[PDB]
């Protein structure tokens, strides 16, 4: 179980590139795994899994902001980013250069 | 009858950490040459509740990647970005594999 | 990083460079046990006196006796015959071993040319002899550690047949079915060589599968046996202590009290502060000469069986715990490697369940503290009843609390002191099973780091932080490094039993009242030398008598408590104190230097902080038990009456 | 001495719980583990197979099954999951209405597929079955009418979909060629391999059309498969289809692991055509179908391996072991074991691909 697939992470970790409102929105939101080999696209399958908790995609920071106010604008601390309104999303947090 | 000769021995960059992930361990700056000092601390809080995070000066920070190279992150905080854009916890993730357990009927493991 | 003690690593040595080193070793072995042979002879053949009575020599003594070599006997012109064939079979040690320091070298630098017929042997094919090799095996195994252990224990049964025709023709001893008298041990060198040739055959034609171990044989295959040899290791000292107490081997050890040793180090003759050698205690004996120990006061014969069997024993256990090290480390390995999820097979498949290693871990926790609850209350409250605090007599002790008379067998005295004995050892096994345990199956990732995301990344990582307030030594090393002191405990019962001490108690035999009564209400005809506490102080008369077990104890506290200073939590506090250090020793500038004073002062890693501080400790804590097991048996049959009739 | 050294372990248990009565039901608990490495190139690949089936209402059949492949291959997840009702029309014919759908690690497509397939022997000869007590090889061709739809959904399947509208109409030799596509891997050297021939496709027209559900590329094709006679699928017609057995729901939890020291494949299922009567009131275990130990054939022979091999067959209280060759090791009084020897011999041979028999008849 753990030992299979990298053993940090419970669920799939699915970072989100920054693939973002260039072009007609840019449905084709980067989505990449922890093992980064591959690079899918957000399938409504992909949900699936998502909402099935066998993966878990994770927003990161230190980029050009995906479709922040467009994907979903619930700011109360920043990271309240949801998919279909209600997926309960989690960021990942870096404010990496900015701070000392 | 005739045959041509042989001869054969063989017989007898953009490096970012999460602090959201990171524990503050500190095993970058290890890894990280003094003359750069790209790995910091960051301080929070209380320090026996994770407190301290570790961060990245991307000015600083020149494309050594000994730190992930040397694969010593326990959080996976440390990831890499590539020009493509994939992000990378760990050089070789191990394979998901669908586990489920073997037990023969007649043997002593049933 | 390599350190000093990861440039002999296995993962950058082949099997000829092993095998090299190994036969290297085997040399130096030979060597040094022609030294120790040589520091056997006690009347040289020269016509003079000769050596002081080595531990060394003390211990191999009894197997030479049995041996046509090494006459127990007062007889000089015998002894002289003695120290000749000592010397002799020293002199073809060093021949032999020489021979194999050759091939190890050869071995070592992959340079295999025989001078006389200017052929390179290869390692991966040759044929073992010019003839032999060609009648079994018609070949070699095929660089794979399974096919190899037909040929070796083809080797080994060669072995058993060579030692069953030396002790035929050279010692002089025909085998005969007899098992009380020494010659059979031939004639069972020859029936093992019959029987590890059989199982030699076998395995070659026929080898045996366990695949997790060949392809990294270099740390898997080296975990694998080396545990099986601990455990081997330990099952030979156990059989030792039974068969030197037999009365088979009586002739052989017991006359070892018979006869008198001097010592190197035992106390001298005490001259005055004018004695002119042109006033001395002990007139007889020359000045600083060594006075006479009696083998029947300091009970050399289990002096020299402890010293054996406690050997065996620890090197033993050290052998487990770095065989669950090292099959940590290579899991550790195949953990990062992503092959801990493609072993396939049932020593890693079980494993690999973390519900499984929960529920092991959690038995073997529950066994250990049930058991170790157990004893430690009879323990206690045998001490409480005999210093009789609480109002308590010993009458309230544990003293009806025999061994199963079923299970009487295997005891000579049967009392609470070997049930107590028992039940430390099962704890202490269970109690460091804990921490194997623990090596075995969270090498990458314990439950606790499943939930809370970590995983180990290293086998000598310190820690991971003060986060979660914790993190220290969870490294497969510092688990190692966790098994190793509480085995401590283990081999401590192990020399505290074979010595002979009153474990189910504290302070058995003290001035107290129902301490001494214990052997009174017990009903034993052993007098156990001491309690716990109070082995000190009766054990100590002779390592304080003698001024060399004195130097060692010294030399072991100083040991010990040197390695208090980098097994506690303050690494940090030594580097900045170094950094000080260093400042004030740049300071010595502008004290008339001229000098750039480039010496940083060094603070170990915190790796390499419990390294040092384990080794320190199991350094001076059994420098002081070989005093233990050195300042006698002194354990007398007689015993003690009740203070008050 | 001996030859062929350096020879692998697989380690093999079988059980077959057998119903007595006219109930042909049977119990199958299969496990094995190999240290051979496998034949993937896309090595670490792990797979379990859920085959469901449950009984429709008889009145006209239509047994319904319910297959779940979930299969992780070098790190990528695919799962089909399909649930079909099947019924046979006449005793060659048959007729099933299904709807599935395939997910391989973010492209998910759903289809809802009609099929009628008419299975012919090329003979029928009242001789043959008068001469022979068990035909194994028998010569036939199956006929596949396969109108399969899938909503568009998804842009892969829209672009998909527009290549193979151009490709059947600008090429005849597509036909062909589909054959090339049709086996992914080495499926077209088990083809022939197997005995198996497989005739050009006849497309009947694949229209889209506007469905309030997503637009739906509507294909129909029929294709023909022809056998040699080694063929389950073709020669064992009347077996493959409990017909009339499943008055139980059944169920299959198989699965494999495969990865590069070894495979481990564990078995559960419960099938309905175990046991197959025979003449004189002999009943027996039913003839091994042959297109899998062939097709196993082409990688089981890529490793010399010796086998532990053992088989539990739990017979009824009311039937005796007759005329089993390789012999019984260990005989219960109303199990029966094989192990060993000769069995070992013919499990060597069945995983290389041999085509043995392993007669086990059982009777009153
Ligand atoms: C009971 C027999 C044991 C055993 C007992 C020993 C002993 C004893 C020694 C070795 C040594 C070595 N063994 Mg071993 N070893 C066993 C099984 C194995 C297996 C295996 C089955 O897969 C392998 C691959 C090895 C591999 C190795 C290497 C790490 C090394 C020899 C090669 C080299 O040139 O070293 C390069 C270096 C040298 C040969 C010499 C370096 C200098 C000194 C002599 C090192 C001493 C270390 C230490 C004090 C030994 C103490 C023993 C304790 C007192 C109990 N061992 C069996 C089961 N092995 C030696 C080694 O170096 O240990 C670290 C060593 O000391
Ligand atoms: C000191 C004894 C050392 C030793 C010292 C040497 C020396 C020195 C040389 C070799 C040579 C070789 N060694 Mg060596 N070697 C030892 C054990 C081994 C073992 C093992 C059994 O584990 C292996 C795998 C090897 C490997 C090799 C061969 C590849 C090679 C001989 C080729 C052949 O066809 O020779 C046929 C015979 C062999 C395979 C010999 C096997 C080892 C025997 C037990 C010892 C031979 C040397 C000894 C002094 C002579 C008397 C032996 C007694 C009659 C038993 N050695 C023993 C323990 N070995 C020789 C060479 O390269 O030859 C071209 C060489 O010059
Ligand atoms: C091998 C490396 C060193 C060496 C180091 C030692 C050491 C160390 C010791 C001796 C001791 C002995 N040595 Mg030497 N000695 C060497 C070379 C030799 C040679 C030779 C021609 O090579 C000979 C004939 C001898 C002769 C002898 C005897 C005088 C004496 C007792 C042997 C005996 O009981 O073996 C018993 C023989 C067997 C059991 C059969 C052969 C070995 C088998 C195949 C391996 C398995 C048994 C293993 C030893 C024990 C493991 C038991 C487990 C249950 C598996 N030495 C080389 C140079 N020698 C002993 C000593 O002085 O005792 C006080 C002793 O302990
Ligand atoms: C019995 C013969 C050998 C043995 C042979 C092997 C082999 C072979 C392998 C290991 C390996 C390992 N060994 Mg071991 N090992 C033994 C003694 C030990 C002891 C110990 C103090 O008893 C410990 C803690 C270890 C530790 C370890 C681990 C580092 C690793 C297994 C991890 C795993 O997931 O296990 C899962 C746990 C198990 C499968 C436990 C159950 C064991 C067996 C298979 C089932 C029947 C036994 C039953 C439970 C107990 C009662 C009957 C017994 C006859 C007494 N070994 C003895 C000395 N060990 C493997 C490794 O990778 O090495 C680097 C490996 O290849
Ligand atoms: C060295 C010899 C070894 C050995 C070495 C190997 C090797 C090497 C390989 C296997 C493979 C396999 N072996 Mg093996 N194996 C041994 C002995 C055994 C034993 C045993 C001990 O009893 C067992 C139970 C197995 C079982 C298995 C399987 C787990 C696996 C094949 C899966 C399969 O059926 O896919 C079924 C596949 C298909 C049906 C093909 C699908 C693709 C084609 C294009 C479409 C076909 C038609 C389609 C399905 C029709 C659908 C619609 C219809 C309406 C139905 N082997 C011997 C001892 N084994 C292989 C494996 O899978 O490796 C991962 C492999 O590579
Ligand atoms: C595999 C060898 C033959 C084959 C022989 C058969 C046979 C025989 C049958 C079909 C049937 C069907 N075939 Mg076909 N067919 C093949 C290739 C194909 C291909 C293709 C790969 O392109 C396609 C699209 C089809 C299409 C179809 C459908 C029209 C139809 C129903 C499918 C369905 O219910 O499956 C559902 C999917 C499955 C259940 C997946 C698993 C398949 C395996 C083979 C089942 C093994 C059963 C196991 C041993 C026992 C299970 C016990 C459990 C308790 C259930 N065939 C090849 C050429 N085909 C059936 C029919 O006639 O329908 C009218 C039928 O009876
Ligand atoms: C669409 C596919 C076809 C079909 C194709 C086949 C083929 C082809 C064969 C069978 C066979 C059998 N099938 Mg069927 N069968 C169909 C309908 C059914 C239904 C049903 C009412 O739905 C049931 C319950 C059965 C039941 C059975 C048994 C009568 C028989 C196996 C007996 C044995 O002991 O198995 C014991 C077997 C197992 C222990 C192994 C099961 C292995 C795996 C799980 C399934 C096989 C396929 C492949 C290896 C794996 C999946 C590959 C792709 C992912 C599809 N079939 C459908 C319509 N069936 C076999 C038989 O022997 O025929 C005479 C056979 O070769
Ligand atoms: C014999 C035993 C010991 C020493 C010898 C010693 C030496 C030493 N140590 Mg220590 N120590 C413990 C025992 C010993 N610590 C214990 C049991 C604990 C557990 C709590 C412990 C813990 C800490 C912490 C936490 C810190 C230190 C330091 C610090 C020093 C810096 C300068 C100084 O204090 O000199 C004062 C000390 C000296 C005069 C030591 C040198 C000769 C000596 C008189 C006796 C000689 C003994 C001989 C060297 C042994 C073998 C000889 C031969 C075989 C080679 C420094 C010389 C730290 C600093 O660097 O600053 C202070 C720091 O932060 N410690
Ligand atoms: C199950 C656990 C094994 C049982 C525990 C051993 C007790 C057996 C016993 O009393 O034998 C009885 C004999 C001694 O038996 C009597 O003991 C008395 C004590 O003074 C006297 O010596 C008597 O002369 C002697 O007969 O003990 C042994 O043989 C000692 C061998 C050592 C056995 C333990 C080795 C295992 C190492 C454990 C290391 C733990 C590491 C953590
Ligand atoms: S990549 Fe180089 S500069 Fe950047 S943190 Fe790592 S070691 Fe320092
Ligand atoms: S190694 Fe990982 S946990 Fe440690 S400081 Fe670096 S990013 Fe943080
Ligand atoms: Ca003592």
């Amino acid at each position: 179980g753990p030992w299979s697939g990298n053993a940090v992470h419970k669920a799939e970790k699915y970072f989100i590139t920054s693939a973002k409102r260039d072009r007609d929105g840019k449905l084709q939101i980067e989505l990449v795994p922890a093992s980064g080999r591959r690079k899918l696209s957000p399938t409504p399958e992909m949900i699936r899994r998502l909402i099935d908790g066998e993966i878990e995609i994770y927003i990161l920071t230190t980029q050009p902001d995906i479709a922040i106010d467009m994907n979903k604008e619930i700011i109360d601390m920043e990271n309240r980013y949801v998919i279909d309104f209600d997926k309960r999303g989690v960021k990942w947090t870096m404010r990496e250069i900015p701070v000392f | 009858p005739v045959e041509n000769k042989n001869q054969a021995p063989a017989p007898g960059k953009h490096y970012f950490i999460i602090e959201n992930l990171c524990v503050g361990c500190g095993l970058c700056l290890d890894k990280c040459p003094p003359k750069v000092n790209a790995i910091g601390y960051k301080f929070y809080g209380d320090v026996q509740e994770g407190g301290f995070r570790c961060y990245i000066d991307q000015a600083a920070c020149i494309s050594c990647s000994a730190c992930f190279s040397g694969d010593e992150c326990p959080s996976g905080a440390l990831i890499e970005v590539l020009p493509d854009g994939e992000v990378l916890d760990f050089s070789y993730t191990p394979p998901e594999r669908l586990d489920f357990d073997l037990r023969f009927l007649h043997r002593f493991h049933r | 990083s390599t350190k000093w003690y990861q440039i002999f690593d296995t993962e950058k040595l082949d099997d000829e460079q092993v095998v090299g080193g190994h036969l290297a070793l085997l040399g130096v072995l030979g060597f040094i046990m022609g030294i120790y042979y040589i520091s056997g002879i006690q009347v040289f053949p020269w016509g003079a006196p000769g050596f002081h009575d080595n531990w060394f020599y003390l211990t191999i003594k009894p197997r030479m006796v049995s041996l046509g070599i090494d006459t127990y006997s007062t007889k000089t012109a015998d002894l002289e015959a003695a120290g000749a064939r000592l010397l002799g079979w020293a002199a073809f040690h060093f021949l032999v071993g020489s021979v194999l320091i050759f091939g190890g070298w050869r071995h070592w630098t992959h340079n295999l040319t025989n001078p006389f017929t200017g052929r390179c042997g290869n390692f991966r094919d040759f044929r073992f002899l010019g003839k032999f090799g060609d009648v079994v095996f018609n070949g070699t195994s095929a660089k794979s550690y399974k096919e190899a252990l037909g040929p070796h224990a083809v080797y080994m049964s060669l072995l058993f047949l060579g030692w069953g025709i030396v002790m035929w023709a050279i010692l002089g001893f025909a085998p005969i079915p007899d098992f009380q008298t020494i010659n059979s041990e031939t004639f069972m060198s020859f029936v093992f060589a019959v029987i590890f040739f059989a199982l030699g055959i076998y395995w070659w034609n026929n080898p045996p599968n366990a695949a997790i171990h060949l392809n990294d044989d270099m740390k898997a295959a080296f975990s694998v046996h080396l545990t099986a040899i601990g455990y081997i290791n330990i099952a030979l000292g156990c059989i030792a202590f039974v068969a030197f107490q037999q009365p088979s081997f009586a002739p052989y050890y017991k006359e070892l009290d018979k006869l008198v040793f001097y010592l190197y180090g035992e106390p001298f003759n005490r001259v005055s502060f004018n004695f002119v050698e042109q006033a001395k205690e002990f007139a007889d004996f020359p000045a600083y000469a060594i006075l006479p120990k009696s083998g029947e006061a300091f009970g050399m014969a289990r002096v020299v069986t402890n010293l054996i069997v406690f050997n065996h024993i620890i090197c033993g256990v050290l052998y487990v715990f770095a065989g669950v090290y090292h099959g940590g480390q290579y899991l550790l390995k195949i953990q990062l490697n992503g092959m801990y999820n493609q072993i396939k097979s049932i020593w890693i498949t079980k494993g690999r369940d973390q519900e499984v290693q929960v529920k092991i871990l959690g038995t073997v926790m529950a066994l250990c503290f049930a058991t170790m609850l157990s004893v430690y209350a009879v323990i206690v409250w045998n001490t409480i009843c005999e210093l009789n605090i609480f109002g308590t007599n010993i009458t309230m002790s544990f003293y009806w609390l025999k061994p199963l008379p079923i299970f009487q067998w295997m005891f000579a005295d049967p009392s609470i002191n070997d049930w107590v004995m028992a039940h430390v050892i099962t704890a202490g096994s269970l109690f460091s099973l804990i921490a194997l345990v623990r090596i075995a199956f969270f090498a990458h990732t314990s439950p606790l780091w499943d939930d809370l995301g970590l995983k180990k990344n290293s086998y000598s990582f310190p820690c991971l932080g003060p986060v979660y307030g914790g993190t220290c030594g969870v490294s497969i090393q510092d688990q190692l490094w966790f098994a190793m002191l509480w085995g401590i405990k283990g081999l401590s019962a192990v020399c505290w039993y074979i010595d002979g001490a009153w474990i189910a108690s504290m302070m058995y035999g003290v001035p107290a009242a129902d301490a001494k009564a214990w052997d009174s209400i017990a009903h034993l005809h052993h007098h156990y030398t001491s309690g716990i506490f109070y082995y000190f102080w009766t054990e100590t008369v002779t390592i304080f008598s003698s001024s060399h077990l004195s130097t060692i104890l010294m030399i072991g506290h100083l040991v010990w408590f040197i390695s208090f200073a980098v097994w506690f939590e303050d690494r940090g506090s030594r580097l900045e104190g170094a950094d000080i250090q260093t400042r004030t020793i740049r300071w010595l500038g502008k004290k008339f230097l001229n000098r750039d004073v480039n010496f940083r002062f060094p603070v170990l890693t915190i790796s390499d902080s419990k390294l040092a501080g384990t080794f320190l400790y199991f350094g001076g804590t059994f420098m002081l038990v070989f005093l233990f097991l050195a300042n006698g048996f002194y354990q007398t049959n007689s015993p003690l009456p009740p203070p008050v009739s | 001495l001996f030859g062929s050294n350096d020879v692998t372990t697989a380690h093999s248990d079988y059980e077959i719980v057998l119903e007595g009565g006219s109930s042909s039901w049977g119990k199958v608990k299969a496990r094995a583990k190999v240290n051979a490495p496998p034949a993937s190139p896309l090595l670490p690949a792990d797979c379990d197979v859920k085959l469901n089936v449950k009984p429709l209402d008889p009145a006209k059949g239509f047994v319904r099954i319910s297959a779940v492949f979930e299969s992780i291959v070098d790190s990528t997840k695919n799962k089909l999951t399909i649930e079909a009702d099947i019924a046979n029309e006449t005793k060659e014919r048959r007729i099933s209405v299904g709807e599935g759908m395939v997910s391989v690690g973010d492209f998910s497509h759903t289809f809802s597929f009609e099929g009628s397939v008419v299975n012919l022997f090329y003979y029928r000869s009242d001789a043959v079955r008068r001469n022979v007590p068990n035909p194994i090889y028998m010569q036939g061709r199956q006929f596949h009418d396969i109108l399969m739809k899938v909503p568009l959904d998804n842009n892969d399947l829209i672009d998909t979909w527009e290549g193979t509208v151009k490709a059947i109409g600008s090429t005849g030799a597509f036909n062909d060629w589909i054959r090339d596509f049709w086996f992914i891997g080495p499926a077209f050297t088990a083809l022939n391999e197997g005995g198996q021939r497989i005739s050009r496709i006849e497309v009947n027209g694949l229209n889209t059309e506007s469905g309030p559900k997503g637009p739906v590329g509507v294909s129909r094709w029929r294709f023909s498969h022809g056998g040699s006679g080694m063929v389950d699928s073709i020669s064992r017609w009347a077996e493959l289809f409990p017909s009339d057995k499943l008055n139980r729901p059944a169920q299959v939890e198989a699965g494999f692991r495969s990865d590069s020291q070894g495979i481990e494949v564990k078995v559960d299922g419960e099938f309905p055509g175990v046991s197959v009567d025979a003449g004189g009131g002999l009943r027996r275990i039913l003839n091994h179908p042959l297109i899998p130990l062939v097709h196993h054939g082409m990688v089981g022979k890529f490793n010399n391996f010796n086998v532990d091999a053992q088989l539990k067959v739990v017979l009824p209280k009311g039937y005796k072991i007759r005329y089993a060759a390789p012999q019984y090791r260990s005989q219960n009084l109303e199990e029966y074991r094989w192990s060993g020897g000769a069995y070992a011999r013919w499990v060597e041979h069945v995983c290389k691909g041999g085509v043995g028999q392993f007669e086990i008849l059982y009777a009153q």
